[PDB]
DNA sequence: GCTCCCAGCTCCCTGCTGGCTCCGAGTGGGTTCCGCCGCTCTCAA
DNA sequence: TTGAGAGCGGCCCGGAGCCAGCAGGGAGCTGGGAGC
């Protein structure tokens, strides 16, 4: 909803997991949209700069992701509707992946970029 | 599955435009007249024109009949292929700079000092002022005596000084200036900017020699040319198998007693006969003006149009008479 | 076209400007064709 | 006329109400004189400024100066108006100089009149080479008509039907499916309307083809389904083609006797007129009209020339407020009204227009030598150049007959005054007694045929139109009344007397094919 | 009861009607004309 | 420091071939049934 819909175009940077793209502002307030509860986003900064890449190619407005096309493609179809990033370059840190994995929540890269 | 339609906007705001109107789908989604559209997409290469994924042209046109930037393509929209999903989908990718804006603009700039700040760096640069003269423009050296004899305003300090709105120089201007407004990357500049602060051309028709590996000293006509590794097709002598051979192998030789070129540097344009071919180093007597001038092979070049003689600027010949004074 | 084709290749815009550079090329041929408007300039006069 | 300009978001409509004329002024503010003016290259153009009424909260902007418009010598706003011969040599002008000419830039420059078909009114024509049998053709355009004239076109086929050519139409439509198609889906209505005497069996046998082929679409909505079909933006299906069929009813179809569903039947009514007068022309009862008449072609001086010009580029100065303001509403910001007009793109325009000749506003092709210079040679040769007249038919053609001299010219144009060389005869010089109607407003005129005894159309009965005489103003039907005898005298002693009806305006009585025209045009 | 002359079929082909380019005699002389919009820094108040 | 200006930078009919659409003969194809 208006939540997830960003407010304006400065420091505008997708997140890692799900490519959410949202601002500082709202990243301080509210965090993740989709896996908040597996990231723990509130209440640092640092830790939210190491969560999120800062250079995104595109953005797209999936939200009907049960019979979109493009989510099926980017697998964000099980995610809840917002402005995502087709491309996202970055990594999460080990120690935020092995606890993932751990978690039972496996991370999969949004670089969908061809590199050369 | 949507399909896609090319509507027209503005040059240059397609991304206003996009945020316009999903903040008017936000602002009348839970209205009587909701936006019945999928999405949009606005591609950062693509300049002119959006993609509007959708079913239904109607509800393109309802979507579209909001802000007047996409006045043209609300009088008519185009579709796109059903195979153009993924090539619209798809995303393609002490040191010098060059300023953006101003007037000084696309001019090489030496990055001196890096603020740690991350907003501006110091650059020392060439000014393009008439010194306060013709303003109440050509690459020139700084003349501190000269813009403090016009004054206006200056501030002298010795070799530093500011003059015209705050721009700094020392013995050269030294102004800090934008890391947005500068561009680090590809910049390279050339022997006369170094002065003031690989490459590979093979062109058909040239002899081109091996000189390692187990084809070694192996003379052939260019056929082909490519970027690095160029995998030629040379005629060698007393070989009609078509080999394979990259720049980086390749060396420009020639036969002794021919006509050649140089294509850059000082002796450039020059046509003339080679006298003796030594291992880098090669001598030719020039055609219009018998001298001597020593050359690389790379630097050489073969071709059958001799030299002209006549000056770059197409003013004077050679041989010519001229006004050294009245 | 240059350009577009060693970097974008995104082929909607290629095969759009090439219709546009026919179109230039066809005035080149001929400024009045009965299946194309001629070409304008900001002088006022139809080209020759 | 003028619409004012509305746009939301906060909503605020701009309207012009009051003209504010000026003397001519350059700046320091001061008059120019014509020869000063004419000698330093300058152009004789006078300030003009509106009044602004914007609601956004209620503001008004009193002398808001648009441009500069050009003024011909001795005119009404003219410094020479009203100087004797001392005032006009003391102020270095010649007092015997005729005037009413336009100088630019310093250059002497008169206007040709210029030669058009007459407006509002059926014409019928032999179309042998063509596949029709007849046409009749008919200019439709309204006094001050923001939309340039249309025609509508009715054809007798050669073989036995008629159709009809239509703006904005790419098929030929029978007139049975057009009534229909308006309301009229009943046949006796139909010949009620196409007859005004029923007893007509010559009409039975060259009517019958026509009906007995569009008797089979007989609703309305069906006959618009038709209309909104093979048209320039046809409808998918009956929705919104039966929009593009009303739009095409009320703004295309004859919008000269009005655009309203109360004006619906009376274009019924004058679609019947028009095809009666095919049938007439068709039996030959009533003679063809001949394209040389020059009763039936107008003479267009100046003042449309220039209010239509001034209308069509003020439209476009309106396009560029609108669009000013728009983008300041889209930056959030209050637009400015100064930043808004723009007295370049008026007066400028209207200069750019004026002098070159060219009648478009930079590029439009464009009709020229609507302005020339002024032969300073001779002053009779001043005064043919002034009372020059033109024909816009085309030159360099074996094209006899429009460039023949007609019978229709005692007293109009001398009959031995023509040029010489590739145009002889399209050019025309005006003669001594021959004065231009300067036209007026029929209302007036309206309001006596009513206060006396003349019923219009609407309230009249059908059948009781056969015996009675047919009456219209300026190419339009108004009425019908019994006795045309003693009111046409009436009319004519009032003209003298100019009590009411004025002596430019003029009244024709067919007593041969029982109608009278009024003519303020 | 299956070829084969024949009938119906069926493509087959030459034979009739529409949108459409392209043309439209010889010199002087005068007048008008060839961006506009965008955009960033300089000096003024 | 901010505001507007100067200048750089980008955006009226003619003929006549002529193709295309359609319409009538025409032999092949395979049934129809006459013949053996």
């Amino acid at each position: 909803a208006l939540e997830t819909v960003p407010k304006d175009l400065r420091h505008l940077r997708a997140c890692l997991l799900c490519s959410l793209v949202k601002t500082i502002d709202q990243f301080e307030y509210d965090g993740c949209d989709n896996c908040d509860a597996y990231l723990q986003m509130k209440g640092n900064r640092e830790m939210v700069y190491d969560c999120t890449s800062s250079s995104f190619d595109g953005i797209i407005a999936m939200m009907s992701p049960e019979d979109s096309w493009v989510s099926k493609w980017q697998r964000v179809s099980n995610f809840k509707p917002g402005v995502y990033a087709v491309s996202v370059t970055g990594r999460l840190p080990q120690g935020i992946v092995r606890e993932l994995k751990s978690r039972g929540v496996a991370y999969k890269s949004r670089d969908t970029a061809i590199k050369t | 599955d949507p399909n896609l339609w090319t509507v027209k906007c503005k040059i240059g705001e397609e991304r206003a435009t996009a945020i316009s109107l999903m903040r008017k789908f936000i602002a009348y989604q839970f209205t009587d007249t909701p936006l019945q559209i999928k999405s949009v997409v606005a591609p950062e290469h693509v300049k002119g024109y959006i993609y509007v994924e959708a079913y239904k042209q109607t509800h393109v046109k309802q979507a579209i009949e909001g802000v007047g930037n996409l006045r043209l393509g609300y009088w008519n929209q185009q579709m796109v292929p059903i195979k153009e999903m993924t090539d619209v989908l798809k995303v393609v990718k002490k040191s010098w700079v060059r300023l953006k804006r101003g007037i000084y603009k696309d001019d090489i700039a030496q990055v001196d000092y890096v603020e740690p700040s991350q907003n501006t760096i110091s650059l020392k640069m060439i000014p393009r002022i008439d010194y306060d003269r013709i303003k109440a423009p050509p690459q020139r050296l700084f003349d501190a005596e000269k813009i403090r004899s016009l004054g206006g305003d200056v501030a002298s300090d010795g070799d530093f000084l500011i003059f015209e709105g705050n721009r700094y120089s020392r013995k050269f201007l030294f102004k800090s200036f934008a890391m947005s407004a500068v561009i680090t990357e590809g910049v390279k500049p050339t022997l006369s900017e170094l002065e003031k602060f690989r490459e590979h051309n093979f062109q058909p028709g040239d002899n081109v020699e091996v000189c390692e590996g187990e084809l070694i000293n192996l003379q052939g006509k260019i056929l082909s040319v490519d970027g690095n590794k160029i995998t030629i097709m040379p005629k060698h002598e007393d070989l009609k198998d078509m080999l394979e051979f990259p720049a980086q192998e390749l060396r420009k030789y020639f036969k002794m007693g021919d006509h050649v070129k140089v294509i850059a540097g000082r002796f450039e344009g020059d046509t003339g006969l080679i006298v003796r071919v030594e291992e880098n180093f090669v001598i030719l007597f020039s055609d219009l003006t018998m001298h001597e001038l020593k050359v690389l092979p790379r630097d050489l070049q073969l071709c059958s149009e001799t030299a002209s003689g006549v000056d770059v600027g197409g003013q004077h010949e050679w041989g010519e008479l001229v006004q050294l004074d009245p | 076209l240059r350009r577009n084709e060693q970097n974008g290749a995104a082929a909607h815009v290629i095969a759009e400007d090439v219709k546009l550079l026919q179109f230039h090329v066809a005035t080149m041929v001929d400024n009045e064709l009965p299946g194309l408007p001629r070409a304008m300039q900001k002088s006022g006069r139809p080209l020759k | 006329d003028a619409p004012p300009i509305d746009l939301q978001p906060p909503r605020y409509l701009l309207k012009f109400e009051q003209i504010y004329l000026s003397k001519p002024t350059h700046w320091a503010p001061s008059p120019m004189m014509p020869n000063e003016a004419r000698l330093r290259n300058l152009t004789y153009s006078a300030p003009l400024y509106v009044d602004i009424t914007k609601t956004v909260l209620q503001t008004q902007h009193q002398k808001t100066f648009i441009g500069k418009i050009p003024i011909m010598l001795r005119s009404t706003y003219c410094l020479l108006n009203g100087l004797t011969d001392r005032d006009l040599c003391e102020l270095n002008e010649c007092p015997l100089d005729p005037g009413g000419y336009f100088i630019i830039n310093g250059s002497e420059k008169v206007l040709i009149a210029q030669e058009k078909m007459a407006t509002n009114t059926v014409y019928v024509f032999a179309k042998k080479d063509s596949k029709y049998a007849y046409t009749g053709e008919c200019r439709s355009c309204l006094e001050n008509s923001s939309r340039p004239t249309s025609t509508i076109w009715v054809s007798m086929l050669a073989r036995q039907r008629i159709v009809a050519t239509l703006p904005y139409i790419k098929q030929e439509v029978p007139i049975i499916i057009v009534f229909r198609a308006l309301g009229f889906v009943s046949d006796r209505d139909i010949l009620e309307h196409i007859i005004y005497d029923f007893e007509d069996p010559e009409m039975m046998e060259m009517v019958k083809p026509s009906l007995d082929e569009a008797f089979v679409i007989q609703e309305q909505n069906v006959a618009l389904n038709f209309i909104g079909s093979r048209g320039a933006k046809p409808g998918v299906t009956k929705e919104k083609r039966i929009k593009y069929a009303k739009e095409v009813l009320q703004k295309e179809m004859l919008p000269h006797v009005g655009v309203s569903d109360f004006c619906e039947t009376k274009k019924a009514y004058f679609l019947g007129y028009m095809v009666h007068r095919l049938l007439l022309a068709a039996l030959g009862r009533r003679e063809l009209d001949d394209r040389d008449h020059y009763g039936n072609k107008r003479l267009d001086l100046a003042g449309p020339l220039l209010a239509f010009l001034f209308r069509g580029m003020f439209k476009n100065l309106l396009k560029e407020v609108r669009i000013y303001a728009q983008k300041f509403i889209d930056r959030g910001k209050d637009f400015n009204l100064e930043l808004a007009i723009k007295t370049r793109i008026i007066s400028d325009g209207l200069k750019y227009s004026l002098a070159t000749g060219n009648w478009g506003d930079q590029k439009k092709q464009a009709r020229a030598g609507v302005s020339q210079v002024l032969n300073r040679l001779t002053f009779a040769s001043t005064l043919s150049h002034l009372r020059r007249l033109n024909s816009p038919i085309g030159r360099d053609g074996k094209l006899a007959k429009p460039r023949q001299l007609h019978n229709t010219l005692w007293g109009m144009v001398c009959p031995a005054e023509t040029p010489e060389g590739h145009a002889v005869g399209l050019v025309k010089n005006l003669a001594l007694m021959a004065y231009i109607s300067v036209g007026s407003q029929p209302s007036p005129i309206l309001e006596f045929l009513e206060e006396w005894s003349m019923e219009n159309l609407e309230e009249i009965s059908p059948a009781a139109i056969a015996d009675a005489t047919k009456i219209f103003v300026n190419g339009c039907w108004v009425g019908i009344h019994k006795d045309p005898e003693q009111l046409m005298n009436t009319l004519r002693k009032l003209r003298r007397q100019m009590d009411i009806i004025v002596s430019e305006v003029s009244m024709i009585r067919d007593i041969r094919e029982r109608e009278i025209r009024i003519y303020t045009d």
